[PDB]
DNA sequence: CACAGTGGTAGTAGGC
DNA sequence: CACAGTGGTAGT
DNA sequence: CAGGATAGGGCTAC
DNA sequence: CAGGATAGGGCTAC
DNA sequence: ACTACCACTGTGCGGTAGCCCTATCCTG
DNA sequence: GCCTACTACCACTGTGCGGTAGCCCTATCCTG
């Protein structure tokens, strides 16, 4: 009683209550009160259809080129009729995915209350059919670690690529500005994160990867030259769409951008700039690169119609020797660059304890002692134990001005103790910027402050630390220095467009891949994607916010 | 005839199925890497050095006038006569199909590290499609070399492709696609004796017939015991190019097919169906207008190789046959290869 | 028409729902309901004050030596006063326990219901004081891979250690029969292994693993030695205790019953046999290990009264060079025996794979190579993916006569595959055995014939299998062909007396430690003890069981 | 002085806190080691070999009527003329606290498989109760000899000591036990001097005489800078004590205690607080009624000690150190290792 | 500047 | 023969 | 005997 | 120059 | 609305690729 | 006075990320 299959679906999905124990919780509150108070399974999985793709009418104008205008599909095989015949590819991937038309609808209809109230919080009519451009943030990573299940199905890996997409700004055209019917408040939400496509697979593996995801980018370029016409609170209201790929990593982006690997003497995926001239320069690279960009860049490399070496070549392509695959947006990873950023700044401190700036060569098993120290000294002050590759935690515990003092604590020259305080001032009157939703509400002059702050951070890492930096600098130093003021007045932020959501995603994704998904793999992909579609349904978000 | 497990450890992750082996006077060639080219090679072509039955992958360089190719895989490579080898189609790692032909010539050799000269040939009139598991295979009729291509998959075209759908794969309509390389120019044929899409189909060109053997339809899901042969006839004026149906044909897919002897070749390997491969090599030899299938002495197929329930491979060019089988864990040991030295 | 604490509270534990997840749920409920259904977080915990230890008053007859009387105690340090001083031992571990005793009474008023109805079901009055004998089987686990948090705390190992208690069965001595008026059905069930003690310590550590179990362990001994008074249904009922510790993965018994580790000379934990005269002999063993034989050959060991040779004072002693400090039952792991019998038959098909009945002079990747063909096949036939250490669920799917015809499909002898064929029916034969909760009850017929399978199965190893077997033998086989059938006379069943439920209990230890339970070094095992003791209270098990009755 | 960064290989896993170096064949042998004595070395007693800054624990073995003793931890380790090692008490890796006296001896030198006849010497009288972190130390006077076994952590009597606080340890009533092992006697002795509980603390056995040295008193918490020093006659009657606390000593605990030269003693490290551990050596010269705690140069601490909360040791006994820090804990190495020489 | 928890006090709002 | 799920689907 | 591979480590990202 | 350590792999358990 | 079935899970359990640059090594 | 309900606070989580320990027997390798 009183508990509709919506609410009862929202309890169940956002406490990650399993179909089972949730059926265990209902026949036990049926049990004891007698009162069905709690709704069936069934009534739930039915509830699931108003929220899962598939089941609002829409169409595109338009109509998307290459994309089945029916819009009774919800999760299907991201193979996406790939042969798994023994003639073809040996696709050893479990790959289901929401057609992306589909996910945006109901990513749209399940924010339908959502995008009403704010564009009744903006002083509109919310009876508005006006063109409302959606920014959605596409997010893609690869998550590893995913242990195969025994049974049927492929040979999959023990890795998985979570592409999802999170509604970031709704914004209708109401004359000349574009008033923001909706933003999403917090975009590195797992929340909000809607899956898309749950392959098993590695984005390594950029065959299986293309495969699996290039039904999505060609969903996607048909949005972009398309309107989605949907019906919305009874007006039928039209949905532009603005994908920003950003919730790639650097790794991905370069996998996808046709770009050479993070160690690439090229450095940036935004600049055309060698790790050198970014070492020298360290702050003035305007964001040269950019999905077409890179086209014609592979299509040069391809052709060669210049008839180069393979090195002037790549430089004439600027590392673009692999074939854009997806249209990412030339933008930063706030979550990877704060960890890598803080794991250059953790062996920044492993030299400075090892007076690297002193001691240019040093051994190696003496700078595994160096890491060694630090690790005790931060367990000891900083609290942080050590870890095996950079967390986002560590590098919020780490970057912070007590753990600079920690670690002076382990250095004996207070010239350097100096250098390192100031280079963490200015990375943390930095990482606002980069880290923010919105800068300009939440770091205003930390940004207005960011080319000078980094223009002395590159002057501090050039001159007192320019035993780490002189002919080679971090690719996420380069952007952090380089390239954040031009996306923060391009995008408008850096850490709204990161890959923290999708990877809080790889965490759910985990978690229901354990507790919330048929454990066969011939299921698992599909459940977890319903499941965490509807962990992402701001409708059902908004029902367990009720005591609000 | 003589099996012999190979061993790679660096550069093993690149030999992907659909791969494809160039025989450049007697160095082999490795081509159709898994994933885009990485600054190890750039060009995605490798020297095949296979010494005591250890694979090195050594990166081969290009020429500056050379495109640099993107890594096909299942692609139609012949060897055009200078001695370059043609690649027409073939899913470049985005998946994606490539329209254009890459005319592989080596440009120079130097120790023993030679250059290739992948020139792009874009195809004037019929251009057949983008499409990959055909067979190109270069005829010579009155002294005009011509390549016959016949299909293989592709993906459907863009006006019925849907994203839901997307990787699926037609059988391209079988035609006969006579690329003319002097004149750029392609022409395909409609023959009524094929009439039933093929792919990974084997292709044995003599002289001026081309043997289109096995293959795979979808139209169908069988492996067809067909033994088309295209005869191509080249006057002067329009081309002429005739199927007949020959029997004795077997029924395998993603056949390799190596030339022992001249005229005599080797279809090893393949697939009968999806979960029987073909552990049967035959001998196919072949005359002036004759050719006979005969079944070869089956290797000593490895336990691992009879078990593998996928199995893909390339002729490394003199008689042997490069041949790989999954053998991953889930690691670069994701695929065992081996070598069969035919005669 | 609200829901009590008590049943809101076994909704949040067994449908795992943390605390925050419950009070999204309870808050959501009460503001789309506008009522009151689920009681908010505080009720709960005052219920968990119910179920936990520290709150049934009790009192053992026999005051307890070295326990403290108090009935109040619940989540105590693990530790037990361990002097971290800068000076001392370091303390590099976590460990919150439970005192046994108040933690086997709450195990007890927790299951009342149970002892009432099993007493009713026995046509026993349920006001009978008589002294219940409640065979209990602790169970010890350790459990790596456990990620250490960040913050204040000592540098804990990446590894925990779960001493855990399961309430087997109760009975009550009716003058003229010992008549069961409880009996865990499923003993191995992760909702009846009671967490006794959450260490943040490696078993391995002996050092720390004695600083915190010799607590347990001498709570234990005097309740071995003294009657509970333990008022349920308002009479006070009197409880006597029989610990069995079986829930110790070979590794740990001989860890803590002072023998060798597994792989040794001496073989078994039960019998002073070695792994050769097991290799010859390979059935006719008796039970000999005792934590007092242990004890007295510790003490043989440090005192080497003989004046023997460390090699004839080893053969003397058997093995026990080190001091028990728990008294685990001479028993067998049935988890961990299926799982080395199933790694020793994986090892047996890569052999015959490699017909290494022939070829015993393989060279380290012709292994590989056999190994990695039973992958692919077990995988494409029996869809069993590689997997880099036996689990259990591994081992009872290839310890099928299906996963035999598979991996004969890759031996080219028919005599093999008979041979494997015979070795797996005889092997399928005798699992029942000593994996079921009661053989006498699941499997009769299995138990009567198995002295026959283990022996067809041992001369099957000498015979067919004399590679792999000629002087050598894993310790579970020995176990599985020799002591069985004397464990079953003895206890009878092994299944029952598996570490299957603390290992399963691991599970749940992990997920409490990340979803139920505070995310730190100060209080995750705390939490983590307090919602898996909750979690095998089998009153709140009846609350999600109320919908049969 | 010379502070050696040590490399231990295959045996780094056994060095605990509490270990013990005994020095006899002026090759150092390592006793107390982590866990029980595995198959390795059954005996738990080790060849403790420095050799280029790497450490090589070779398994020793004992002699046939040898006592196989566990790996005790912080015992009472004493070195008495033969040249025995006396070893009293310690954690039994169970956490057991051992009563037994353990004197290892030393017969049949192989070159490389010296052998021990670890006798078990039992006690009659005032048999000091199971206890670590205490200081057996052998006094000489008049020609006789005693142990003078002082202080130590006990766990509370089983009168008192309750599950909860089962591994609470209570500083031993400070009593002198003179433990004859002439025939394995301990005679207990009150001394008012010894007010407090010690444990921990060095002891320096010069002739006659026990100078016990920087403790730590649990019921105190505290570490005194005391210097009791238990004069100890034994005039062929009952054995005569008189301590006395002397003005020099150094709030220390847990330290190491080196005989660099006769008569002269080197304290190195311990502990002045659990939240600092000292890092300052201390010269203790010894004139036969005298006693003078001076202050070493402080050893060029690597950043790895001075930044290390805890640190444990023992004198291999040519005048060094071998000193243990925690290391960076999975399994990278338990601890790091030097040979602190002077 | 990720964020949604993680649970048990502590404290603060209401009811009487 | 571990067992408590894991979610949908079919079947009462 | 300087040039052209190889191994391996540092460094970039994950 | 056969005996006494060492390394390493097989094997036992995890 | 229950409930089974399904074929499986986790508990058993302790850094990677790529780029690049340099140091080896390996030539004819 | 209570008792109940809500909420902040704490200080961290995980998602970012891919076999050990022992015994013991044998092959190495000293070894004066
Ligand atoms: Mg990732
Ligand atoms: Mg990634
Ligand atoms: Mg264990
Ligand atoms: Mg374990
Ligand atoms: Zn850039
Ligand atoms: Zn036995």
């Amino acid at each position: 009683s009183g508990l509709q299959p919506a609410v009862c679906l929202a309890i169940r999905v956002n406490t990650f209550l399993s179909c089972s124990q949730y059926h265990k919780m209902y026949r036990t509150v049926k049990a004891i009160t007698g009162r069905q108070i709690f709704q069936p399974l069934h009534a739930l999985r039915n509830a699931e259809k108003v929220l899962l793709p598939g089941y609002h009418p829409f169409e595109w104008q338009p109509p998307l080129k290459n994309v089945s205008s029916r819009t009774d599909v919800g999760i299907i095989d991201g193979l996406s009729g790939l042969a798994s015949s023994v003639d073809e590819y040996p696709v050893d991937t479990i790959a289901k995915r929401f057609r992306y038309d589909s996910a945006l609808v109901s990513a749209l209809m399940d924010m339908e209350e959502d995008i009403l109230e704010g564009m009744r919080s903006q002083d509109l009519d919310d009876y508005l059919n006006g063109p409302f451009t959606v920014v959605v943030k596409e997010s893609c990573d690869g998550m590893g670690d995913v242990s195969e299940k025994h049974g049927s199905g492929p040979a999959v890996p023990e890795k998985a690529v979570r592409f999802s997409f999170t509604v970031m700004r709704i914004t209708i055209e109401h004359g000349s500005q574009n008033v923001k019917v909706f933003e999403e408040p917090k975009p590195n939400s797992v929340l909000c994160c809607k899956p898309l496509c749950l392959m098993l697979a590695d984005e390594s593996d950029h065959e299986t990867l293309t495969a699996i995801l290039s039904p999505l980018i060609a969903e996607r370029e048909a949005m972009k030259s398309s309107e989605l016409t949907l019906e919305m609170g009874g007006i039928p209201r039209t949905f532009k769409f603005i994908f920003r790929g950003t919730g790639y990593d650097e790794k991905l982006v370069r996998e996808v951008e046709g770009l050479e690997a993070s160690g690439s003497v090229y450095i940036c995926t935004l600049c055309d700039t060698t790790r050198l001239e970014a070492s020298q320069n360290l702050v003035f690279h305007s964001i040269t690169r950019s999905h077409a960009e890179n086209l014609q860049r592979y299509e040069v490399w391809r052709s060669n119609p210049y008839h180069e070496s393979v090195e002037e070549l790549r430089d004439r392509v600027k590392g673009v020797s692999a074939k854009p695959f997806i249209e990412t947006v030339p933008s930063i990873d706030a979550l990877h660059c704060d960890i890598g950023n803080a794991a250059e700044f953790y062996k920044i401190f492993q030299l400075e304890i090892g007076e690297v700036y002193k001691h240019p060569n040093a051994s190696k098993e003496e700078r595994k002692r160096w890491q060694a120290t630090l690790d005790k000294h931060l367990r000891k002050r900083m609290n942080l134990k050590p870890i095996m590759m950079m967390n986002g935690n560590f590098a919020r515990k780490l970057m912070t001005q007590e753990t600079v003092d920690a670690v002076c604590e382990l250095i004996p020259s207070e010239e350097r103790h100096e250098a390192l305080r100031e280079l963490m001032d200015l990375y943390l009157k930095m990482k606002p910027v980069w880290r923010s939703s919105c800068p300009a509400k939440e770091c205003p002059e930390s940004l207005c402050q960011y080319s000078f702050n980094s223009q002395r951070f590159a002057e501090l890492l050039s001159t007192k630390f320019k035993y780490r930096y002189e002919g080679k600098i971090t690719n996420y130093f380069h952007k952090t220095l380089a390239h954040v003021p031009e996306i923060i007045e391009r995008d408008g932020s850096i850490g709204a467009w990161a890959s923290e959501g999708n990877e809080s995603g790889n965490k759910l994704f985990r978690r229901f891949r354990k507790m919330n998904a048929r454990q066969s793999k011939c299921y698992e992909m599909e459940d977890v994607l319903k499941h965490h579609w509807l962990y992402t349904s701001k409708y059902l978000q908004k029902f367990m916010n009720a005591h609000n | 005839m003589a099996l012999q497990m190979v061993t790679v450890g660096h550069n093993i992750a690149l030999i992907q199925p659909g791969f494809s082996l160039m025989n450049f006077d007697g160095q082999v060639f490795f081509f159709g890497q898994k994933g885009w080219p990485k600054r190890s090679c750039p060009t995605g072509v490798f020297h095949f050095d296979i010494k005591q039955n250890h694979l090195k992958l050594k990166p081969a360089i290009f020429s500056k006038d050379s495109c640099y190719l993107p890594p096909l895989r299942y692609p139609a490579t012949c060897s055009y006569k200078k001695h370059q080898y043609i690649i027409h189609g073939g899913k470049t790692p985005n998946n994606e199909l490539s329209d254009k032909i890459y005319i592989m010539s080596v440009a120079c050799k130097n120790n023993k590290k030679v250059t290739f000269r992948c020139t792009e040939k874009d195809l004037v009139g019929d251009v057949p499609e983008p499409r990959y598991g055909h067979s190109i295979d270069v005829v010579y009729s009155r002294g005009k070399s011509m390549g016959v291509l016949f299909g293989g998959r592709s993906y459907m075209p863009s006006t019925q492709r849907t994203t839901e759908k997307w990787n699926s794969v037609a059988d391209c309509l079988p035609h006969v696609f006579l690329i003319d390389f002097e004149f750029g120019c392609a022409t395909s044929y409609i023959l009524p004796e094929l009439q039933d899409g093929l792919s990974f189909h084997v292709s044995i060109a003599r002289n001026d017939t081309v043997y289109i053997l096995g293959g795979h339809s979808l139209a169908s899901n069988i492996r067809p015991a067909n033994l088309y042969r295209i005869r191509v006839d080249l006057p002067l004026g329009t081309p002429a190019v005739n199927c007949t149906v020959l029997p004795g044909g077997i029924s395998v897919s993603s056949a390799i097919l190596t030339q022992t002897n001249n005229d005599e070749f080797v279809i090893v390997g393949g697939y009968q169906l999806e979960n029987q491969k073909r552990m049967v090599c035959s001998l196919v030899s072949l005359g002036d207008n004759t050719i006979e299938i005969s079944e070869m002495e089956t290797p000593d197929w490895t336990s691992d190789i009879k078990h593998s329930k996928i199995w893909f491979g390339s002729n490394m060019g003199n008689g042997t046959i490069f041949l790989g089988i999954p053998g991953d864990n889930k690691m670069s040991e994701a695929f065992y290869f081996y070598t069969l030295r035919c005669s």
